[PDB]
RNA sequence: CAUGGCCGUUCUUAGUUGGUGGAGUGAUUUGUCUGCUUAAUUGCGAUAACGAACGAGACCUUAACCUACUAAAUAGUGGUGCUA
RNA sequence: AACUCCGUCGUGCUGGGGAUAGAGCAUUGUAAUUAUUGCUCUUCAACGAGGAAUUCCUAGUAAGCGCAAGUCAUCAGCUUGCGU
């Protein structure tokens, strides 16, 4: 039940496509950066936000 | 001057607070001794945290225990998280804090629940029943 | 260059790792794990050295950690917004410096102890007294201050203070104490700066971050003197003391280069056992030791490496 | 005094209930929208959040020195202890109370449903509203009863966003036949919101960055 | 064993035999051993405890119950039947009587006499039913090793419980006869009696 | 000076904070001891009506709340600044009552 | 069983509808789908559709953690006096 | 409150169960008879685990156990919550 949705997920893709020489593959420090880069009305989504964003550099940089 | 160290322990509704100091190695629970904490059967659950580590540990501090709310049993388990998360301060504190890990390695490794309370909490009860889960007894004609 | 073991203790990356002049057997650590911990080096392959006293009382991660000279202060900055100032005996703490806005990222004090730096993620530089006052505010990035370091002066003990604080603005500056203003801009990094150190000499400036490039310059001179690349993320960056060495710490492995003359000393891979390429441990941290022959590497893997020069033959 | 804060602030608010519901029912062809009281120490004072106040400000003071009498007798103040003030509404385009007794009285003046409703809706989308819907239910020209609804933009009503950007009316207007029931819902856009949230919970912005420079130029600028 | 003095006396009795070895009641977890394969991993003995209340969460997954001690798991059998139910402190009580009895009887570990208990009285070969349409025939199926430990526990303990019920005798003394006479195959215990009757239908419908 | 205490009462958290720091604020603009915001727990006062008129339907119950924070503050003041700053801190939904001693 | 409002229920589920384009004389249809996935018309994708709206989610309240900040004789703790 | 310890009972519709009924003393109320309710002594019914059927429930849950509030002047074998 771990499915993010078109929310998260769209908004995630938008902030690689512009912010991609400043995220990390940490989630701990690209939190921080989406506090700055976005905003995000809950602390809840951010969380949910940057962590699909950490999610997808991981398969950024395999492929 | 006096080291002395302050925590507390938790179950359910309970909130034991222990009061950890260097001394004579008087084992107190509300003033009692802790030969004397009487559900009777449960008695070796105050008593695990002198036993995991071993009795030897304890011949220079001073342990001084309160108990507030709680059930009868819920209380028990509260010193015992309390005792062990005494010792295992007074040692980060003020003894070699490589001692405080061999201390932790025992308590957690016979895990029940001495160094970390359990989130299990109550469900609120609902309308149309009379428990939580529970609902009343529908007649159908 | 060869290890004879690791230190286990930590729960979190090793994020910072400092050593005092005074004690060579006497390594603090600050992780991700909120605390910091003081080790006692003994010499041995299978416990190289153990934990005596943790530091913990920061709420969230803390990010850099410095000793004194004689080693019996310590400083953390953590990203909880604040600094604490430490007692390596007894573990207390004596002040809290606030008045940042955002992250920590980095603490250094000069060498008498008397003015206390520290950058952040509120693009500001603040200096610190020794009771927790803030003298003022050396602001002046335009993004986050990704670390900050003290310069040692020359010989005689002129007063004339300068500190260097790298950003993820893409410039190295280089500050004025004495009067609190900007003394030299460095341009010509292409990427965040994750790290920058400065020579034990005071004259050596050297800088790294994302692209995969190292930048050496001279605060002396005021020029770039050359760039190298390591084709890696960097990390952390350290100059040996005595070796006239650099060492930095990559998201492959720790690569140290000799400039005199200009070759690559060694690319140290400590082998892991159970995981795959992509996740592959690296270096977050990097310390010389104070008397010159031994480096030490904070991993993600939460252990700290250790690595001590020997001669080949 | 010598009333347990419980009991206090309760009464508080059943006397602002009462308040209301009598402003409703007597200055209802005013387009009276609400009140607020500021106890206050020396003279709590009420404001009257009516439309047309120079109608609700009688000549030379009358029918509102009136409804000033007729508040502390039936609240039992001491005289010149409570004070009436009448500002006008902010931007009546925009509240529901406010379009729903627009709606009620264009009723009664034999307007046709369709008609009448359709002018709604389109003078609150002409107010910067980001949505709005009017339900007409009842018996609307037959002896069975139906109900008639008319929209335009888009409403949100799932959460607490309803709480913060919902505006809600309910009137019973009596007619021949019997009696209809009024419902609006205004839905304000959250940009123009003053307090509180200013954007919907699921709405994210990315902040355009702006492009640098590649070579930057390797090289030293000093003081 | 050199005896610690201090300011709590902490009886003579209690450190003696625990400091070194974390001993049952006063019962040992050495030498007992599950004489059957398919229940190790299955029946726990491996940890030893001091009392058989812990207040341990294992109903959160599928198979945590197995780590769970086989002694708790009698104590938590008792309290059944309504009026019992939550009366974990009376069902220690019980088993705690229980285990001194066994010792009585026979010589023997009365924690191996348990083990033995319940390797016997799981069921080897049970009963499904198979619908279709109408007379709803049966169907001789194999049994899990889990299954063969959650039901030896509830026929000595119904059997103990409906032993004992409008009786002088205990339920102490009742749980100590039925895990004594089911120890061995001796047919007179509510267990027994009923797993072969259950192999025994399983046998005809195969 | 004389001593005196500021008690508050809201169902508002974030029309008293302020006027709290209102208070605070001119309490150090001119120095005098503090005694500051002691915090009562919050009262949740419910009512639990059924849903409904008339009982048709499933059994539904609504709860309705209502939240009473409570702020006091002990200050001392001479007597000539008392006035000024228990009248310039008076805000719609806040009660706020001083007790001369 | 003339109505308003409120409520229950269909309905502990995932469902519903415009605009423009395509199919059909038309009622209507596609969008809103083979497959896989999810608590979810949740997504990955496929695609005569594209771009959207409500519902779900997001949201709010509450229960769990904080030896961190702000301080409390209407909450405590320790020492200190006096005293059993 | 269940619970815990020590004792009395001892397989007997018995010291289980407390329906039905008699006599008195009080309390609320203008008023208690068709017993408001509380108490004291006496009376000591069925019921020995409940057929076909059928309800609710997946973890601090089921079940046991009481407590506060609503209704209220008096009446809780009900409900809404709460903890053990």
């Amino acid at each position: 039940g771990r499915v993010r949705t078109k929310t998260v997920k769209r908004a995630s893709k938008a902030l690689i496509e512009r912010y991609y020489p400043k995220l990390t593959l940490d989630f701990q420090t690209n939190k921080r950066l989406c506090d700055e880069i976005a905003t995000i009305q809950s602390k809840r989504l951010r969380n949910k936000i940057a962590g699909y964003t950490t999610h997808l550099m991981k398969r950024i940089q395999k492929g | 001057a006096v080291p002395s160290v302050q925590t507390f322990g938790k179950k359910k509704s309970a909130t034991a607070v222990a009061h950890v100091k260097a001394g004579k190695g008087l084992i107190k629970v509300n003033g009692s001794p802790i030969t004397l904490v009487e559900p009777e059967i449960l008695r070796f659950k105050v008593y695990e945290p002198l036993l995991l580590v071993g009795l030897d540990k304890f011949s220079n501090i001073d342990i001084r225990v309160r108990v507030t709310g709680g059930g009868h049993v819920s209380q028990v388990y509260a010193i015992r998280q309390a005792i062990a998360k005494g010792l295992v301060a007074y040692h980060q504190k003020y003894v070699d804090e490589q001692s405080k890990n061999e201390l932790k390695k025992a308590f957690t490794s016979y895990d029940r629940t001495l160094l970390i309370a359990d989130s299990r909490r109550p469900e609120p009860k609902k309308f149309g029943g009379k428990g939580a889960r529970s609902r009343f007894q529908k007649s159908y004609r | 260059l060869v290890l004879r073991g690791t230190l286990e203790g930590h729960n979190g990356w090793v994020t910072s790792l400092a050593t005092s002049a005074g004690q060579p057997n006497l390594l603090l650590s600050a992780s991700r794990d909120k605390t910091l911990i003081s080790w006692k080096l003994t010499g041995d392959d299978q416990k190289f050295g153990v934990p005596v006293r943790s530091f913990k009382g920061h709420s969230h991660i803390v990010q850099d950690c410095t000793l004194t000279a004689d080693g019996a202060y310590a400083l953390s900055a953590s990203w909880d917004k604040t600094l604490r100032l430490w007692d390596v005996a007894t573990g207390e703490t004596y002040q809290r410096f606030v008045g940042h806005k955002s992250d920590v990222m980095s603490v250094d004090i000069d060498k008498k102890a008397s003015m206390i730096i520290s950058g952040s993620r509120d693009k500001t530089i603040k200096v610190w007294t020794i009771k927790g006052q803030c003298l003022a505010t050396l602001l002046g990035h335009n993004d986050w201050v990704s670390q900050v370091r003290v310069v040692p002066n020359e010989a005689a003990d002129d007063d004339s203070v300068t500190i260097i604080s790298a950003g993820n603005d893409k410039m190295v500056k280089a500050w004025n104490l004495n009067q609190f203003q900007i003394e030299a801009d460095f341009i010509g990094h292409n990427s965040n700066i994750n790290t920058l150190t400065a020579s034990p000499d005071g004259t050596l400036i050297a800088s790294a971050g994302k692209d995969g490039e190292i930048m050496l310059w001279n605060l002396a001179a005021k020029k770039a003197m050359y760039t190298l690349s390591a084709q890696d993320e960097v990390f952390s960056l350290a100059f040996s003391p005595n070796r006239y060495w650099l060492a930095a710490a990559t998201a492959t492995g720790i690569k140290v280069f000799s400039l005199d003359p200009q070759y690559l000393v060694d690319d140290l891979r400590p082998e892991f056992a159970g995981y795959s390429k992509a996740a592959e441990p690296h270096a977050v941290s990097l310390a010389w030791s104070a008397d010159g022959q031994t480096l030490f590497a904070g991993y993600t893997d939460n252990v700290i490496r250790v690595w001590q020069v020997m001669t080949a033959n | 005094a010598l009333i347990s804060k419980k009991r206090k602030l309760v009464a508080d608010g059943v006397f602002y209930a009462e308040l209301n519901e009598f402003f409703t029912r007597e200055l209802a062809e005013e387009g009276y929208s609400g009140v607020e009281v500021r106890v206050t120490p020396t003279k709590t004072e009420v404001i009257i959040r009516a439309t047309r106040t120079q109608d609700v400000l009688g000549e030379n003071g009358r029918r509102i020195n009136e409804l000033t009498l007729l508040v502390q007798k039936r609240f039992k103040y001491a005289p010149g202890t409570i004070v009436l003030y009448a500002e006008r509404v902010q931007d009546r385009g925009l509240s529901a109370v406010a379009q729903a007794e627009s709606m009620k009285f264009k009723l009664l003046n034999g307007l046709a449903i369709r008609r009448a409703a359709y002018g709604v809706v389109r003078y609150v989308m002409e107010s910067g509203a980001k949505g709005c819907e009017v339900v007409v239910s009842g018996k609307l020209r037959a002896a069975r009863a139906k109900a008639m609804k008319f929209a335009d933009g888009f409403l949100i009503h799932s959460g607490q966003p309803v709480n913060d950007f919902i505006d809600t009316a309910t009137r019973h207007v009596l007619m021949r036949q019997g009696v209809l029931g009024i419902k609006v819902k205004i839905m304000r856009d959250p940009a123009k919101s003053r307090t509180g949230p200013k954007a919907l919970p699921d709405a994210v912005t990315i902040i355009e960055p702006k492009e640098e420079e590649p070579i930057l130029a390797p090289s030293v600028k000093d003081y | 064993f050199t005896p610690v003095v201090l300011a709590t006396p902490i009886p003579e009795e209690v450190q003696q035999a625990q400091t070194e070895i974390k001993l049952f009641n006063k019962w040992s977890f050495e030498e007992v051993e599950v004489k059957d394969a398919s229940l190790v991993d299955y029946v726990q003995v491996r940890q030893p405890i001091f009392v058989a209340h812990t207040a341990g969460r294992y109903a959160n997954k599928r198979f945590r119950k197995a780590q769970c001690p086989i002694i708790e798991r009698l104590t938590n059998s008792l309290m059944m039947n309504g009026r019992n139910n939550g009366k974990k402190l009376k069902a220690v009580r019980i088993i705690k009587h229980t285990l001194d009895i066994i010792n009585v009887l026979t010589d023997q570990n009365p924690i191996q006499v348990v083990v033995d208990a319940i390797t016997n009285t799981g069921p080897r070969e049970d009963t499904t039913r198979v619908g279709g349409g109408g007379a709803a025939r049966r169907q001789a199926v194999d049994v899990s090793p889990l299954r063969r430990v959650n039901q030896a526990i509830a026929l000595l303990t119904i059997g103990a419980r409906e032993a004992a019920f409008r009786n002088i005798k205990t339920i102490a003394e009742t749980l100590a006869e039925e895990l004594i006479n089911a120890a061995k195959g001796s047919s007179t215990s509510y267990a027994i009696k009923k797993k072969d009757e259950l192999e025994r239908v399983a046998k005809s419908n195969r | 000076i004389i001593k005196i205490r500021i008690t508050l009462t809201s169902t508002k958290v974030k029309q008293l904070e302020n006027v709290s720091s209102n208070i605070v604020k001119n309490a150090e603009q001119h120095n005098l001891v503090k005694k500051g915001p002691v915090r009562l727990p919050t009262k949740v006062l419910k009512i639990s009506t059924r849903k409904t008129p008339n009982g048709e339907g499933s059994k539904t119950w609504e709860t309705y709340e209502m939240r009473i924070h409570k702020r006091y503050i002990d200050l001392e003041a001479p007597v000539q600044i008392v006035k000024r700053i228990t009248q310039i801190t008076i805000e719609p939904g806040v009660d706020v009552e001083v007790v001369v001693a």
